[PDB]
């Protein structure tokens, strides 16, 4: 069957505030957003078929001055790609990326992107989710903020 | 022999393309013509097309100082503009701060949305004593309104000076 | 057939100036540059065979002080991976990355790299291109500035 | 057979000091670290089976103030993914990434991650290694500092 | 009819899960029950599980101002804490500098490890003249110890003033 | 029984390796020996090899303050050097600013290309009053040339002082 997903941020429903959250709203079937033989449900990408997948994420952060002063100009912009299952209550991080930044009020616009990618063993019923540090800084563009997976080989 | 537009050739036969608002679900077969289905919510195609799927409307991100001037539909793209005091810059793909006109210069009016300020030198009888991306040249004060006489004349950078005699 | 391309920047022909351009010169058959069952023509990587491909790009920017002061020390270093077809005149962005930077004249050398990657549906005749923000800052090294694609599965 | 490796940093054995080194200690069989039909030996990932592989690396750098002042606050944080063989004595760089950074003593913590990825032709007996600029700044986390490879197709 | 915990169903039969410290090497077959093997070095599982493999203990990175309070084992996770003067922050996942109490305020005691300073206003007869994340309010000087008299009384922000008469 | 260099074993037979400037297009078969083809433009191999393909010459990027000292060819690698005032640094893989010698110290001559300045203390009768990565110690002024007498002697950090008598 050879499953895959390319999920892009749901611009309609990005969380507000500046505490780290678990991102649960993504498009699955519009623009470049697509999914086959995996399911997206309850804010999680669910693996349907055992296999080794390549997982990836691109996350973009932005701030313009018309949004007013930042709470602090000292930022740590992070992405965490985490795994859990419908069974176990806890989740564990697979990949991680980001950078501390200084975004001065002197400049009118700021931008930064994180990309992570990795090859992981996945089982039916396991669930991937994206956590980010500053929800309100997220770039709503489909070419900016996305994550995905595609099966590369069987478990055997 | 197919018309270059509105028609396309496949399997050696002439097939009709999809109208704007619709995408090509499946190409013409030996038994039927093209199957064209409407674009999904917030999706569009603006031409007579042979497209696999529809395009998603761009986001007029308020977080980028953007606002929609035209919302778009299944037939037309959404159009955004930089909000007041900013203009679009295609190098940063961002809403840049508008250029300030120096003293002795004023902002050309009327002020265009999404377009950078144009600066003109102030004409005789007008002046500008500020850096501003919005302000045009203001006219010199007329001393008679103040019940005074003109002491010395103004410049393009500074105002007239009024004084009361005796 | 299972097509692929790994294209590295053509150091012989990097554009000058500091306005955003479409990069049209890349090696296809020297060093790590390679291509099979795709074509590179008119500055574009052309898809020959339908399929789902993983697309990627690594872009490096650099500046040394012997090149003289930067126009401005406030930079926005960006990459845009865009798609068009021999048919349609317009192009649309698939992936996007970069960061605003402050490159002070105090330090003699500056460096920054962007990486993006994504899984996309591609059809015969579709054309991938790379756009970047500051052409004259590009690192000419083959291990620094490159992009590629490889087919992972059929459309079905 | 379809070989692969996902290797994570050996937190037990990260080199000290601030000169660029070749990283030779990685886990191969614990947590997310895994390997099949490739070998890890003498600090190198050895290719066993000819093929075109996708290679990737995520490298994270960090510094906290309790470790004392940095030698200099002007950093260039780099990763080099290099290739050699049991035959030839010299090695050549395939991919490269990083950024110059200014890590002021004003802030208590600093963080930065590099990701590179690329599609390369590999032969039995060829050896991949990771070189980094500031060993003592490396993040020891398994989700932070890793590299890997998976075969995508045969040479033919 | 399987017990929700300690048991799992597979191939229409009831199979025993793996005890903490062990992972599921292979599921029960028609001929045998589950095969459960011990976790590898520095690995663990803390529940009755059906897991493919064990979890690796987190690193209490000294480079992050972290130290282990509980080392963990094959049965339990390792526990880390921010070293003195720092507290864990779940937004940065980092060891943040503890909040300083202003003058007129002192640090609540006893001071908690890995937890941020709590600031209380100084009570009458006590004062604090510094920003400090550790210092509580100190009591006013008693002038008799200095062989002097109280000139003027202190505040919550400043100390008493002692003077020698004649 | 194959010679370790210039020869390689395959299919149990002794096969000749490719000469520098050429790569191994295809290994020896049961019917023929190795097929070795010349390196492509701007490519090279410097040894007797069994290589799949040739290496691409490094770029002596002027943008990195680099310049070629040896251009290389199909047989030899290209060699680069940092331009004047800079030296190669293998930690940054970049052209670093040369170390300045303090006052009382001069730059060792002759100055090496691509190598950092070495600083030596000035010898008696010589001085240096600047931070410079290029300047050696200059000799004290001789007052007779100025038609004057030596008032006070110089140091390694400052020059002699000349005065006119009467
Ligand atoms: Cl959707
Ligand atoms: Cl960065
Ligand atoms: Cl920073
Ligand atoms: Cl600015
Ligand atoms: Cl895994
Ligand atoms: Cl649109
Ligand atoms: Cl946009
Ligand atoms: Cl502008
Ligand atoms: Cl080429
Ligand atoms: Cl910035
Ligand atoms: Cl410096
Ligand atoms: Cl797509
Ligand atoms: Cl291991
Ligand atoms: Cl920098
Ligand atoms: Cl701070
Ligand atoms: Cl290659
Ligand atoms: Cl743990
Ligand atoms: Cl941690
Ligand atoms: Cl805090
Ligand atoms: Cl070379
Ligand atoms: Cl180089
Ligand atoms: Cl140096
Ligand atoms: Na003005
Ligand atoms: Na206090
Ligand atoms: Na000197």
């Amino acid at each position: 069957a050879q499953p895959f997903a390319h999920l892009t941020i749901n611009a309609t429903d990005i969380p507000s505030g500046s505490h780290k959250v678990s991102l649960s709203s993504w498009y699955h079937d519009r623009g470049w957003a697509k999914i086959s033989n995996m399911t997206f449900s309850n804010g999680k990408l669910i693996v349907n078929q055992d296999g080794f997948y390549y997982l990836y994420a691109n996350i973009c952060f932005r701030h313009h001055e018309t949004s007013g002063d930042l709470a602090t100009e000292y930022l740590q912009l992070m992405v965490y790609v985490t795994k859990t299952s419908i069974k176990i209550p806890s989740s564990h991080t697979l990949m991680k990326g980001g950078s501390t930044k200084y975004w001065s009020g002197n400049s009118e616009f700021h931008f930064y992107s994180i990309n992570v990618g990795g090859f992981f063993k996945l089982r039916s019923g396991e669930e991937i989710s994206i956590e980010v540090s500053n929800p309100s800084l997220l770039d709503p563009d489909q070419d900016a903020t996305y994550f995905g997976a595609f099966k590369v080989r069987d478990i055997d | 022999p197919c018309t270059q537009e509105r028609h396309y050739e496949h399997l050696g036969r002439c097939c009709s393309r999809c109208e704007p608002g619709k995408y090509l679900s499946s190409k013409c077969t030996p038994t039927s013509d093209s199957v064209c289905l409407p674009c999904g919510p917030d999706e569009y195609l603006d031409t007579w097309n042979e497209e696999d799927k529809c395009l998603l409307h761009k986001v007029c991100d308020a977080g980028k100082a953007l606002v929609a001037v035209d919302p778009g539909n299944h037939t037309a793209p959404r159009r955004c503009a930089c909000t007041a005091g900013y203009h679009w810059n295609s190098d940063c793909e961002c809403c840049r701060r508008n250029t300030e006109c120096a003293p002795g210069f004023g902002a050309q009016h009327p002020l265009q949305l999404n377009k950078d300020t144009v600066c003109t030198p102030c004409l005789l009888g007008f002046f500008s004593d500020v850096f501003s991306s919005t302000d045009k040249c203001k006219p010199w004060t007329n001393c008679t309104l103040l019940g005074k006489l003109e002491a010395h004349q103004g410049t393009t950078e500074s105002d007239v000076v009024c004084s009361s005699s005796m």
